[PDB]
């Protein structure tokens, strides 16, 4: 609060217009110059946005939007204006430059290479659409916007969708029901044929925010478009209507049931494994595989966003669709059973095991798993065991597998009270296999000792005694070897467990037990000084 | 595709090593870039606001490279948003620093070959560098100059300029 | 760059020389240049004739004179050729008529614009290596500076 | 014993388009059923067609030559008239 500020606004307000003169034309910004124009169009900013006290009248917003005009243009140096351009919008001022120079911000928010001006051409553009009143050529900026959703670099293509989301955002319902045909095909093909993945991601997050704004009506008119796809022959086309159907059980979330009865029938047919039997040529290969794990994905979708386990009304459906998963759980590609792993995982959390066993309308997933209680459990822990010899295995995957093999560890249990040393012998064997063949590889050994500390500690303390000195054999085993000392990854997760073993079990108990190993190891070499001789 | 000197790959030198394995097996170059891989990837800042990679590969591996040098930078300047991609082979862990830093200088250049030089004493007692290159690549690796320099500046500490004289 | 020059008429050009033996034009509002031309040897000095806008000449180190049309530089317009030494400076008379050049060689020369052979050679015993060279304001005198002092 | 060529899993990091045929807009408008509805929607996807992308900006060096042509074609422009 100056008193000298009013008495000197008129002299300030010719100097600025005579730097903004010298200094914003062609070429005139470079080295020391550059930060002479960055302070002019600030100060100037300040002037224009307190319309209050000395204010700027409106045939000089004239002269400075052609000032903010060509700095904008000049290539060789980076664009300073963008804050006075804004204040000048702020202002509403109505002249016909006003429509060309925000062609240029539109164009300069795809193709500007910095990142910080391509924030502030959006921010220009976006105040340009909302707050003018132009009503007619409102329309030719809106398929402008679509036209650029193909530019070939990711950074132009990404700030495209920005300005989309945005726009989703702030419009009435009215004006988005009449252009809702125009944006969502387009924004359809992004999401199956760009190149990059967080864009992919970007186009399904502003679909998204489509399906929630828009009316019911609409809603069925759009789905019609996708159950189309669903029948089409082109194999993208189907796993193109799986991934946008797989944006609907978002937005719907549990409103899914009135369309759930059509969709049913489609993934039975592609998840059935007789479609995948014989194919000859690589390319189509991997056009199945794409295929099969878009539809998984959605399934998964399903399950989480709908109560599909606690289903019983379409029952002979569910049960083909329930066995092909099963029949999947030993599929080549990591990236199918992984998934399928993941399907059978959500049904392990739900039921408790006590009341498989117990009944060893009802739910189908139930009843899968409760017939033939035996061999359902047997061919799971079977498929478990080939994923752990899979090449593509990595600590995300091991988990899993492993979770999966704790709830049959358990089941198997409490089925011999009213085949876990079956179980538990197999992993072991895995264990001594592949130290003596390969000890460099440490992926299967450690998947495998974190099962054996996880058994110990869901069972009682009087439980583990019987199977105590089978759990702890293979760890005595990397506790010392010549490998060991070179990485000790697996002597400091041997000891880690070990640990556990001695707070949750008798210490005398693992003594007795560690000695037990102890003493058939000493058999052993006994045996094997006899085999050297 | 990254064999770091018994370290974990970086984040970037990981997005290479996706980019050059959807290469690999998508598109029609897996008989070259099945057997090649490479040792590290670097990012650095030239030309205000300029972004160029660095892409350390072995030095046996360096004359296959060569084969595809033109292809995989095409396809990796699409792939990011227009930074400049640069090939240079691996040589400090036999030749002193002068023969490395004219390897170096050989590599970054490599579709233009290098064939003089020549130092220039200005009144002030200043240098300045010229290095001159073909005139049958001159359009492919015109728009680049900047680029080389701010690379050889980055890696060798030394300012050097490039030129594309008339006469062979 | 050895020298630049702005133009009388059309007061926004611009002329120069540099050390690779180019002539260089540019221009003062749209801040670029316009067209660069190389010829066989370095040039020394460039001047404007003061009645036609789009005529210079230029001094070059093989003994000769070079005078230009800026619109079509593929072609020099006339050759100058008396001297037997690098010419080091040109100056046009106010009437665009002629132009006197000095040269390494201890002499000076008026050439005709349209002739290719000098009208004049002046020359003194104590003068040695004329550096620079002035026609005078009312194209009556000429001036120049040795080094002799 | 065959994999997606990337290390986390997702429906976003499939790499489509790597083997197999193209899908072009049209195939997604073709099969369904026609109606005004549709019909408005086909035109609004032609008007949008008809705009120009945005191409890619040029390298420095050939800005630069585009704009000594421009100005020395204004030059010699002006300079014509002293013939």
């Amino acid at each position: 609060p100056l008193p000298s500020i009013e008495t000197k606004a008129e002299q300030l307000t010719k100097h600025l217009f005579l730097l903004l003169k010298d200094y914003a034309k062609l070429g005139a910004a470079r080295g020391q110059n550059f930060h002479l124009v960055v302070n002019c169009f600030k100060c100037v900013t300040i002037l224009v946005k307190k319309v209050k006290s000395y204010q700027i009248t409106e045939k000089q917003l004239q002269v400075l939007l052609a000032y903010a005009e060509e700095d904008i243009y000049d290539t060789s140096r980076q664009a300073t204006a963008f804050g006075l351009l804004k204040a000048i919008l702020s202002r509403k001022l109505l002249v016909p430059e006003i429509d060309e120079v925000m062609r240029k911000v539109s164009k300069l928010a795809v193709s500007a290479q910095s990142e910080p001006a391509r924030v502030q051409c959006r921010q220009v553009f976006l105040k340009y659409i909302l707050d003018y009143p132009l009503g007619d050529k409102l329309r030719p900026n809106l398929e402008f916007m679509l036209a650029q959703l193909n530019y070939e670099h990711e950074t132009g293509r990404e700030s495209t969708l920005e300005m989309i989301a945005y726009l989703f955002d702030t419009f009435p319902q009215g004006l988005l029901h009449e252009n809702c045909g125009m944006f969502f095909i387009p924004l359809c093909l992004m999401t199956i044929n760009d190149d990059s993945a967080t864009c992919k991601k970007m186009a399904s997050m502003t679909i998204k925010s489509l399906l929630g704004k828009i009316s019911l009506e609409k809603k069925d008119w759009l789905f019609d478009m996708v159950t189309t796809w669903f029948g089409a022959k082109k194999r993208l086309n189907r796993q193109l209507a799986a991934l946008i159907c797989g944006l609907f059980v978002e937005s719907e979330g549990v409103d899914f049931e009135k369309r759930l009865g059509t969709v049913l029938p489609v993934i039975e047919k592609e998840i059935d494994p007789e479609n995948f039997k014989d194919i000859m040529e690589e390319t189509e290969e991997k056009a199945a595989d794409r295929l099969l794990f878009s539809f998984l994905t959605l399934i998964t979708k399903l399950i989480k966003e709908c109560n599909i386990i606690q289903f019983t009304k379409p029952a002979e459906t569910l049960s083909k669709i329930w066995s092909h998963v099963h029949s999947h759980l030993r599929h080549p590609h990591n990236w199918v059973w992984l998934t399928a792993a993941q399907i059978f995982g959500l049904l392990f959390a739900s039921c408790q095991p006590e009341e498989l066993i117990q009944k060893w309308p009802e739910p189908v997933a139930i009843k899968f798993l409760a017939s033939d209680l035996d061999q359902k459990m047997k061919s799971i822990s079977l498929a478990s065991c080939h994923q752990l010899h899979s090449k593509f295995l990595d600590q995300s995957l091991g988990e899993q597998v492993v979770k999966n093999l704790l709830f049959a560890a358990k089941v198997l249990y409490l089925l011999e009270l009213y085949t876990l040393l079956w179980l538990i012998q197999k992993l072991s064997r895995i264990a001594k296999l592949e130290a003596a063949y390969s000890p460099r590889n440490p992926l299967k050994r450690t998947c495998i000792f974190k099962f054996l500390g996880a058994v110990a500690m869901d069972l009682g303390i009087d439980k583990v005694k019987p199977y105590l000195p089978m759990i702890i054999a293979p760890l005595f085993r990397e506790l010392n070897s010549t490998y060991s000392e070179q990485d000790p990854l697996l002597k400091n997760l041997s000891q880690e467990i070990i640990e556990l073993l001695k707070k949750l079990v008798g210490l005398e108990s693992f003594s007795l037990a560690f000695a037990s190993v102890q003493k058939q190891a000493n058999e052993k070499r006994a045996l094997r000084k006899k085999r050297k001789a | 595709i990254v064999k770091p000197n018994g370290e974990k790959p970086d984040e970037f030198e990981s997005g290479i090593s996706q980019a050059l394995l959807e290469l690999e097996m998508n598109s029609d170059l897996k008989a070259q870039l099945r057997e090649l891989n490479i040792t590290a990837a670097k990012e650095i800042e030239v030309g205000g606001g300029r972004k160029a990679i660095i892409i350390f590969v072995p030095v046996p591996q360096l004359k296959s490279f060569q084969k595809i040098q033109v292809r995989l930078v095409r396809e990796l300047e699409k792939k990011f948003s227009g930074k400049h991609v640069v090939f240079i082979a691996q040589r400090r862990i036999s030749r002193t620093l002068t023969a490395v830093h004219d390897a170096i200088l050989e590599d970054l250049v490599f579709p233009s070959e290098i064939v003089g030089k020549r130092i220039r004493v200005k009144l002030d007692g200043s240098r300045l560098i010229k290095v001159h290159l073909d005139k049958a690549q001159q359009n492919n690796v015109e728009h680049k100059v900047e680029t080389f320099s701010g690379v050889y500046k980055k890696l060798t500490g030394k300012d050097v300029n490039f030129e594309f004289p008339e006469f062979q | 760059i050895s020298s630049v020059k702005f133009n009388p008429i059309e007061t926004f050009l611009l002329g120069s020389c540099a050390s690779d033996r180019n002539i260089v034009l540019y221009d003062m509002r749209q801040a670029t240049p316009l067209k660069k031309v190389i010829l066989d040897m370095r040039t020394n000095t460039i001047c404007w004739n003061p009645m036609e806008a789009f005529i210079f000449t230029a001094a070059n180190e093989d003994y000769n004179l070079y005078t230009f049309d800026m619109r079509a530089l593929d072609t020099p317009v006339m050759v100058h050729m008396d001297h037997v030494s690098a010419v080091l400076d040109v100056d046009y008379s106010p009437t665009g008529k002629e132009f006197v050049s000095a040269s390494f060689d201890k002499s000076i020369r008026i050439f005709p614009v349209d002739k290719s052979r000098s009208r004049e050679v002046y020359h003194t015993k104590r003068m040695q290596h004329v550096i620079c060279v002035k026609w005078t304001s009312d194209s009556k005198y000429i001036m120049c500076g040795s080094d002799e002092m | 014993e065959r994999s997606e060529a990337s290390l986390k899993v997702s429906e976003f990091n499939v790499s489509s388009e790597g083997s197999g045929e193209k899908l072009v807009l049209a195939d997604l408008l073709e099969p369904v059923k026609t109606s005004s509805s549709l019909a408005t929607v086909k035109k609004q996807l032609s008007r949008v067609k008809s705009k120009k992308t945005v191409e890619l900006p040029l390298n420095k060096e050939e800005i630069e030559r585009i704009h000594r042509e421009v100005a020395f074609n204004k030059t010699a422009q002006v300079l014509s008239k002293w013939d």
